[PDB]
């Protein structure tokens, strides 16, 4: 589930 | 520490003009019509609405539709880089640096949706268009009740009289908040809203000392946010079932999990 789009919006 | 909110609340304002880049104050200027340095194209019918593209760079209610989702992208786009800028949400357990995002960013949205709108319409298109609430509320019957939710809070809203200044905090607040859903470190995020809290409650009586119990209404309006981001949750779903041309965009669906 764990949403990826938005973890890489947080590293960079 | 007075001094101590003073450096938080004017980093927040740093970190929102950086993040942001159509304020509220640009939007008045743009709004207020006597500031008609470099007017906007009105869009009241489906016939300016045509009209609109060819000027103005971009079924109508379905294109009228993907196209807030376009600039929804690059809203959770802007607020995702002022969440970093919080000071300790980088430092947050990054499984709920996701849920603060995923619960809290449409109450930002419109939140600073607002700020576009006044009785008739609402600056679109990097405020170079403007499109009416009544064209929007004469639309077709799924969505003829899409936008004016938001019109109707928005105008109670913008009564506040609340600056970029203010918002900025404001918007941190709501971000920061251990009531969503699935949240781990509960503990961690409560730490530094009351931060938030105590240099939102500060600022506030600083820029608005002529009305008291300010710092009181806007919490109220926190709570009538979550009310609207469900409510049009909820909407969105029904159409999802009757509109299988529609495909949402990436982002938002990923988010888009109701209750």
């Amino acid at each position: 589930k764990n949403h990826p789009m938005l973890m890489n919006l947080l590293k960079d | 520490e007075s001094a101590d909110l003073r450096a938080l609340a004017k980093h927040l304002y740093d970190s929102y003009i950086k993040s942001f880049p159509l304020t509220k104050a640009k939007a008045r200027a743009i709004l207020t019509g006597k500031t008609t340095d470099k007017s906007p194209f009105v869009i009241y019918d489906m016939n300016s609405l045509m009209m609109g593209e060819d000027k103005i760079k971009f079924e109508v209610a379905i294109r009228i539709f993907q196209g807030c989702q376009f600039r929804s992208v690059e809203a959770v786009q802007e607020i995702t880089e002022y969440a970093k800028s919080i000071p300790g949400f980088v430092n947050l357990d990054l499984n709920d640096q996701v849920t603060l995002l995923k619960y809290g960013v449409h109450e930002i949205i419109y939140t600073m949706l607002a700020s576009l709108m006044n009785k008739d319409g609402v600056l679109i298109s990097e405020g170079q268009g403007f499109m009416t609430r009544e064209f929007l509320k004469s639309l077709r019957k799924p969505f003829g009740d899409f936008m004016e939710p938001k019109f109707e809070f928005a105008v109670k809203f913008n009564a506040l009289e609340l600056d970029d200044s203010d918002l900025a905090i404001f918007i941190a607040v709501i971000i920061l908040s251990g009531d969503r859903p699935g949240l781990l470190n509960v503990k961690p995020i409560e730490d530094i809203q009351d931060n938030l809290l105590q240099a939102l409650e500060l600022q506030l009586k600083l820029n608005h000392p002529e009305s008291s119990q300010l710092f009181a209404k806007l919490l109220q309006k926190m709570t009538d946010l979550r009310q609207i981001v469900t409510e049009h949750v909820q909407l969105l779903q029904v159409i999802k079932k009757t509109e299988t041309d529609m495909s949402l965009h990436p982002l938002l669906q990923e988010i888009y999990k109701d209750l």
